[PDB]
C-alpha cells in the first residue's frame, strides 16, 4: 500500500510523471493482480477525478484555472473535459461558453429529506428475515 | 357483581344439603364470596348463573350505533402536539439508550439470565419492549399516511 | 479528551514534571487552541484568574491568544506562524502537517465567512494577512481538504459560502451516521447466518 | 367557479373583471375585505390577491352542473385514491 | 332556541325494545312517546324513555290517541325517583315524518317549551345513526320566501354515560370496539372512514344532480351558502406542501432511523443470543 | 368621525384638509378647531401631530390589508418620500405596534409571521375537521328535505 | 457569540437577516439518540462475541 498511497496522492494532485514512474518501478506486482490495465486507466483518468474534486471545492471555476490546475494547458481540452464530466453525470458542473458557468446548490425539496428514509426503510425488511430465522432455528429439542 | 341466591328454610339443611341440584352448569365459574359464604345467602341454596339477552336486532344495533367512530378516522393531526411529542419520543427513547447501554456492559459472562433475575432493570430489552417503538412508529406513520391521503386528495 | 482533563490547575508541584508551570500553560493554551475557536471559551478559560496571570507572564502567549479572541487575523497569522515555530522546537510536535495551523485556521476561517454570505478574496486577503493569491490558494487547498463549507466564483473572485441552516447541517449529520451505522448492521447481518 | 383553481388575481385579470383602472385596485380590493367578498392577502409586486370568500350567495342554480361536476370529480378521486390505497394495502387486508 | 342537543348511549336500546314490545300488536309501524332528560349549558342529554301506542290514519294526520294520564303519571314518578330527569322531547319512528307531528307538539310543549322530536331508527342501521333529532321553528321560512313548516335538524353526537362502560363491555366482549392492536385498528379507522366519506359525499353529489333535474324542491337558501364555501376552500394549494417540505419528512425519516432500524437491531439481538444458545447446547448436549 | 374612525379608509392628509378641513376655515362654532389648528405655533405643531397621526394610521391599516407594498406606492399613500416613510416605519416597528420585515436594497416589506410547519399543518388539519364537520352538517340537511321533498 | 441571526452578503454589500426556527432540536437529540443507542452497544457485544 505504499506505492497506493503513493498512486492515491498522485490522484489526488494530478500530475503524472511521478506515479508513472513509480509504476514503472513496481508495477510488477500490478500486472500480476492483474489491475494493470486498469492501473493505466486510472494514470490518465486521474484528470477526470481531479476534476470533480475542484468542481465540488468551486462554484464558478475558469475553464482555465482548470486546464491550468490539472496540467491540460488547454482551454478547449478543458471545455471537453467538463463536458465529459456533465454528461457522465458525476458532478453538476455546467457548460457556459461565454466564461464556463456552474450551476450552485438549493435548498432542500420535497424529496432531498426523504430519499434517506425512501433508501433506508429496508430495517424493517432486515427486522423481518431475522425473525423468520429465529423461527427457523428455535429448535427445542 | 350481580349475584343471585334464594333464602331457604330450615328443612333444606336437614336433608341433603347444598340444595344445587345434580347437574354440571352451575358449578361452571361458581366462586361465591368470602363474605357470601360465611352469610346464610349464596350459601342456603346456589348462586344463580347469570346471563344477557344478547339478541340480534338489539345487540346488532348497539354495537353499529351507540359505539360510534365512522367518519372520524379521516382525522389528520399532523403536528398538533406531535412536533413536541416527537421531542418527548426522542427523550425517553434516549433514556432506553442508555437503559440499552447499561444492558450491553451488564451482559455477564456467566448466563445473563442469572445476572437478569438478580438484576433487573426494567430496561428497553426487558420491559420497555419493541412494543412501545411499535407504538411511536405506528402514531407516525398512521400520521404520515392521513396527510398524504389527504394531500393526493387535495386535486 | 486532552483538554477536558487538563485545564485542571492543580499541579503536584509548583515547577516540576513538564518542566514548569509556565510550560504546563503553554501546553493548556495550545491544546485549547486546538480545541475550539470561540464559544463561551471567555467563560471557561478567558475568565480563568490564574489564567490572564499567566498570560500576562507571557505577552507574546497572550498576543495570539487574545488575537485568536477578538478574531483580528491581521495579528492573528504573524503570531500563528511564531506559534507554530515555538511548537517546531517542542518534542510535542506530532500533528506536524495536519494540526498546528491549518486546523486552527480552518476553525478561524470557519468562525469568519460564517456570518457572512460572499465575502471578496481581495479584502478578506488585506483582513487576513497579505498576498490575495496566497489566500486564494489556501482557501482551495482548504475546501479541497473538507472543511470550510463555501465555494470560490474565481470569474468573479468571490467566496459564496454554503452554511446549511439547522435542519440541514443535522439533517446531513444523521443521514451520515444512518451510513455508518447501515455499515454497522450490514456487518452485523454477516455476524448472523454464518 | 375556481375553488383556488385560479389563485392569482393579477391586476390584468382584475382589470379584465372589472374594467377599472390601477389606482382604484386598492380601494375595491379594500372594501371587498371589508365586506366579506375576498379575505386573502393582497401584494403588489405581482399584485396577487390570495381567494377565499365567508359571504356565499346565488351561484345561478341553472349553472349547478360546474359545482356538481367539481364535486364529482372530488368523488372520483377520493374513490380512486381509497381504491390505490386498498391495492397498497391488500397484504394486510385480503 | 337549544345550541346543540347530545344523545346518551342510554335511551337508544331502550326505545329499540319499547318499539319490539308494544309492536306485538300494534302494527301501525309508529311509535311515539317521550324523551326524558336533561338541559343545562345548552346541551340537551336524554336519560329515559317511555313509549305509548299510538294509531294513524293518512287522512290528514289527525286520527292518533295516547294515554296522557299514564305518561303524566310516569314523569311524576320519575321526577320522584330522579328529580334533574325533565322530559326534553318527544319520540316518533318512522323516518318518513307526517303532518300529525305539529299537533302532538302543539299539546306535549306544555311539558317542555322548546319542544323537539326525537327519530329511532329500530329496524334501519344504514351506516351508524341510531337516531335523529328535530327542532321546531316556524318563524319565517326565509326573508324572500313563503310560509312553511321546516323543522330544522339541531346538530346530535352521540354522548358518554359514565358508569355505562362495564356493562356494554361486559355485553359485547366480543369486538372489543376500541383502539387495540393500534396498527390494524388504526387500518381498520382508516377503512370505514373513507367508505363514510365515499358514501356521503356521493349523496351530496346525488342531491345536487336531482337539484340540477328539478324533480325535487329546491332549498338551495341554506345549500350555496353552505356549500359554496366548503368548495372555495383552498385546501388545494400545494405552495404550502413546498413552504413546508419537511412538513414532518424529518420526522419520518428519524423513524426510519430509529424506530425499523431499532426494531432490526433488538430482533438482531434476540436471534444472535438464539443462536449462541442452540450452537452451545447442540456442542455441549453430549 | 364617520369617515376618520373605521373601514381602513386611506387617510389622505392632502385630501382631508379640505373633504373635512372645513372646521379649520368656517364651520358652526369653529372656535375649538381654530385654537387647536387655527393657532399659529401651536397650531402648526398640532397640524404636524394630524400629518404624522394619520400616517401611522394609514400604515396600520395596509398592514391588516396588504402583505407586500412596492415602495413607491407605500410613499405615496403616506404622502412623504422613500427615506421619510421607511423613518416612521422604523418608529412603528420599534413601538412593536407591527410586525414589518423589510428588505432595503429591494425596497420590499412583508407583514406576514413565517408559518412554522408544525402549526401550519394543525390549520390544514383544523381546515380539514371543518371541511368534515360540514360535509355531516350537508348530508343530514340534504337527506332530510330529500325526506320531506319525497314525502309525495 | 449567536446573539444575532444573519449572515453578512459583503458582495450586494448588505446583510441578510433570517429568523432562524430553533424547535429543530429534535434533529439533533436523534443524533445523540442514534450514537449513544448503537456505538455502545454493537461493537462492544458483537466484537465480544465474534464467534457464533
Amino acid at each position: 500500500l505504499m506505492p497506493y498511497f503513493l498512486l492515491t496522492q498522485a490522484v489526488r494532485t494530478g500530475n503524472l510523471a511521478k506515479f508513472n514512474q513509480v509504476l514503472d518501478q513496481f508495477g510488477e506486482k500490478f500486472q500480476a493482480d492483474g489491475t494493470y490495465t486498469l492501473i493505466i486507466r486510472l494514470r490518465h483518468n486521474v484528470i477526470k477525478t481531479g476534476v470533480r474534486m475542484i468542481s465540488l471545492s468551486y462554484s464558478r471555476i475558469s475553464l482555465a484555472d482548470i486546464a491550468q490546475k490539472l496540467q491540460l494547458d488547454s482551454p478547449e481540452d478543458a471545455e471537453f473535459i467538463v463536458a465529459k464530466a456533465i454528461r457522465d453525470g458525476v458532478i453538476e458542473a455546467s457548460i457556459n461558453h461565454e466564461k464556463g458557468y456552474v450551476q450552485s446548490k438549493e435548498m432542500i425539496d420535497i424529496y432531498s429529506t426523504r430519499e434517506p428514509q425512501l433508501a433506508f426503510h429496508q430495517r424493517i425488511s432486515f427486522c423481518l428475515d431475522i425473525h423468520n430465522m429465529s423461527v427457523k432455528a428455535m429448535r427445542f429439542p | 357483581v350481580i349475584d343471585a341466591f334464594r333464602l331457604i328454610n330450615a328443612n333444606m339443611m336437614v336433608l341433603g344439603h347444598e340444595p344445587r341440584q345434580t347437574t354440571s352448569n352451575l358449578g361452571h365459574l361458581n366462586k361465591p364470596s368470602i363474605q357470601a359464604l360465611i352469610h346464610g345467602l349464596n350459601r342456603h341454596y346456589y348462586s344463580i348463573t347469570i346471563n344477557y339477552r344478547k339478541n340480534e336486532l338489539e345487540q346488532k344495533m348497539l354495537l353499529n350505533l351507540h359505539k360510534k367512530s365512522w367518519m372520524e378516522g379521516l382525522t389528520l393531526q399532523d403536528y398538533s402536539e406531535h412536533c413536541k411529542h416527537n421531542e418527548s419520543v426522542v427523550k425517553e427513547m434516549l433514556e432506553l439508550a442508555k437503559n440499552y447501554n447499561k444492558a450491553v456492559e451488564e451482559e455477564d459472562k456467566m448466563t445473563p439470565e442469572q445476572l437478569a433475575i438478580k438484576n433487573v432493570g426494567k430496561q428497553d430489552p426487558k420491559r420497555h419492549l419493541e412494543e412501545h417503538v411499535d407504538v411511536l412508529m405506528t402514531s407516525n406513520i398512521v400520521q404520515c399516511l392521513a396527510a398524504m391521503l389527504d394531500t393526493v386528495v387535495f386535486k | 479528551q486532552a483538554a477536558e482533563l487538563f485545564l485542571d490547575t492543580v499541579s503536584t508541584f509548583t515547577s516540576y514534571e513538564l518542566m514548569d508551570y509556565k510550560t504546563f500553560v503553554t501546553y493548556t493554551v495550545y491544546v485549547s487552541m486546538i480545541a475550539l475557536e470561540r464559544p463561551d471559551l471567555r467563560e471557561k478559560v478567558i475568565k480563568g484568574a490564574e489564567i490572564l496571570e499567566v498570560l500576562h507572564s507571557l505577552p507574546a502567549v497572550r498576543q495570539y491568544l487574545f488575537s485568536l479572541y477578538e478574531c483580528r487575523y491581521s495579528v492573528f497569522f504573524q503570531s500563528l506562524a511564531v506559534v507554530e515555530q515555538e511548537m517546531k522546537k517542542d518534542w510535542l510536535f506530532a500533528p506536524h502537517y495536519r494540526y498546528y495551523v491549518r486546523e486552527m485556521r480552518i476553525h478561524a476561517y470557519s468562525q469568519l465567512l460564517e456570518s457572512y454570505r460572499s465575502l471578496t478574496l481581495g479584502y478578506m486577503a488585506e483582513a487576513f494577512g497579505v498576498g490575495v493569491e496566497f489566500i486564494d490558494q489556501e482557501l482551495s487547498r482548504f475546501i479541497a481538504a473538507g472543511r470550510l463549507h463555501c465555494k470560490i466564483d474565481k470569474v468573479n473572485e468571490i467566496v459564496e459560502t454554503n452554511r446549511p441552516d439547522s435542519k440541514n447541517w443535522q439533517y446531513q449529520e444523521t443521514i451520515k451516521k444512518g451510513d455508518l451505522l447501515l455499515n454497522r448492521v450490514q456487518k452485523l447481518s454477516r455476524v448472523i447466518n454464518m | 367557479t375556481r375553488p383556488a383553481n385560479h389563485r392569482q388575481l393579477t391586476f390584468e385579470e382584475i382589470a379584465k373583471s372589472a374594467k377599472i383602472t390601477v389606482n382604484e385596485v386598492e380601494l375595491l380590493v379594500m372594501k371587498a375585505l371589508s365586506v366579506g367578498l375576498v379575505k386573502g392577502s393582497i401584494d403588489e409586486v405581482d399584485k396577487r390577491v390570495h381567494m377565499t370568500w365567508v359571504q356565499p350567495r346565488v351561484l345561478d342554480l341553472q349553472q349547478i352542473k360546474g359545482m356538481k361536476d367539481r364535486l364529482e370529480f372530488w368523488c372520483t378521486d377520493v374513490k380512486s385514491m381509497e381504491m390505490l390505497v386498498e391495492h397498497q394495502a391488500h397484504d394486510i387486508l385480503t | 332556541a337549544v345550541q346543540k342537543v347530545v344523545v346518551h348511549p342510554l335511551v337508544l336500546l331502550s326505545v329499540v325494545d319499547h318499539f319490539n314490545r308494544i309492536g306485538k300488536v300494534g302494527n301501525q309501524k309508529r311509535v311515539v312517546g317521550v324523551l326524558l332528560g336533561s338541559w343545562q349549558k345548552k346541551v340537551l342529554d336524554v336519560s329515559n324513555s317511555f313509549a305509548v301506542p299510538f294509531d294513524e290514519d293518512d287522512k290528514d294526520d289527525s286520527v292518533w290517541f295516547l294515554d296522557h294520564d299514564y305518561l303524566e303519571n310516569m314523569y311524576g314518578m320519575f321526577k320522584k325517583v330522579n328529580a334533574r330527569e325533565r322530559i326534553v322531547g318527544w319520540y316518533h319512528t318512522g323516518p318518513k315524518l307526517h303532518k300529525n307531528d305539529i299537533a302532538i307538539n302543539e299539546l306535549m310543549k306544555r311539558y317542555c317549551p322548546n319542544s323537539v322530536l326525537v327519530i329511532i331508527d329500530v329496524k334501519p342501521k344504514d351506516l351508524g345513526l341510531p337516531t335523529e333529532a328535530y327542532i321546531s321553528v316556524e318563524e319565517v321560512h326565509d326573508d324572500g320566501t313563503p310560509t312553511s313548516k321546516t323543522f330544522e335538524h339541531v346538530t346530535s353526537e352521540i354522548g358518554a354515560e359514565e358508569a355505562e362502560e362495564v356493562g356494554v363491555e361486559h355485553l359485547l366482549r366480543d369486538i372489543k370496539d376500541t383502539t387495540v392492536g393500534t396498527l390494524s385498528q388504526r387500518i381498520t379507522n382508516q377503512v370505514h372512514g373513507l367508505k363514510g366519506l365515499n358514501s356521503k359525499l356521493l349523496d351530496i353529489r346525488s342531491y345536487l344532480e336531482k337539484v340540477a333535474t328539478g324533480k325535487l324542491p329546491i332549498n338551495h337558501q341554506i345549500i350555496y351558502q353552505l356549500q359554496d364555501v366548503f368548495n372555495l376552500l383552498p385546501d388545494v394549494s400545494l405552495q404550502e406542501f413546498v413552504k413546508a417540505f419537511y412538513l414532518k419528512t424529518n420526522d419520518q425519516m428519524v423513524v426510519v432511523y430509529l424506530a425499523s432500524l431499532i426494531r432490526s437491531v433488538v430482533a438482531l439481538h434476540n436471534l444472535i443470543n438464539n443462536k449462541i444458545a442452540n450452537r452451545d447446547a447442540e456442542k455441549k448436549e453430549g | 368621525l364617520l369617515k376618520l374612525f373605521t373601514t381602513m379608509e386611506l387617510m389622505r392628509w392632502s385630501t382631508l384638509v379640505e373633504d373635512y378641513g372645513m372646521e379649520l376655515r368656517k364651520g358652526s362654532l369653529e372656535s375649538p378647531a381654530t385654537d387647536v389648528f387655527g393657532s399659529t405655533e401651536e397650531g402648526e405643531k398640532r397640524w404636524k401631530d394630524l400629518k404624522n397621526r394619520v400616517v401611522e394610521h394609514n400604515i396600520r391599516i395596509m398592514a391588516k390589508y396588504y402583505t407586500r407594498i412596492t415602495m413607491k406606492r407605500m410613499a405615496q399613500l403616506l404622502d412623504l418620500s422613500v427615506d421619510e416613510s421607511e423613518a416612521f416605519l422604523s418608529n412603528l416597528v420599534v413601538n412593536k405596534t407591527i410586525f414589518a420585515k423589510v428588505d432595503r436594497l429591494a425596497g420590499i416589506i412583508n407583514f406576514q409571521r413565517p408559518k412554522d410547519p408544525n402549526n401550519l399543518l394543525n390549520d390544514w388539519s383544523q381546515k380539514l375537521n371543518s371541511l368534515m364537520s360540514l360535509v355531516n352538517k350537508t348530508t343530514h340537511l340534504i337527506a332530510k328535505e330529500e325526506m320531506i321533498h319525497n314525502l309525495q | 457569540d449567536k446573539k444575532f441571526h444573519g449572515i453578512l452578503d459583503q458582495g450586494e454589500g448588505v446583510l441578510i437577516i433570517f429568523d432562524e426556527p430553533p424547535v429543530d432540536k429534535t434533529y439533533e437529540a436523534a443524533l445523540e439518540t442514534i450514537q449513544n443507542m448503537s456505538k455502545v452497544v454493537d461493537s462492544l457485544y458483537n466484537k465480544a462475541k465474534k464467534l457464533t
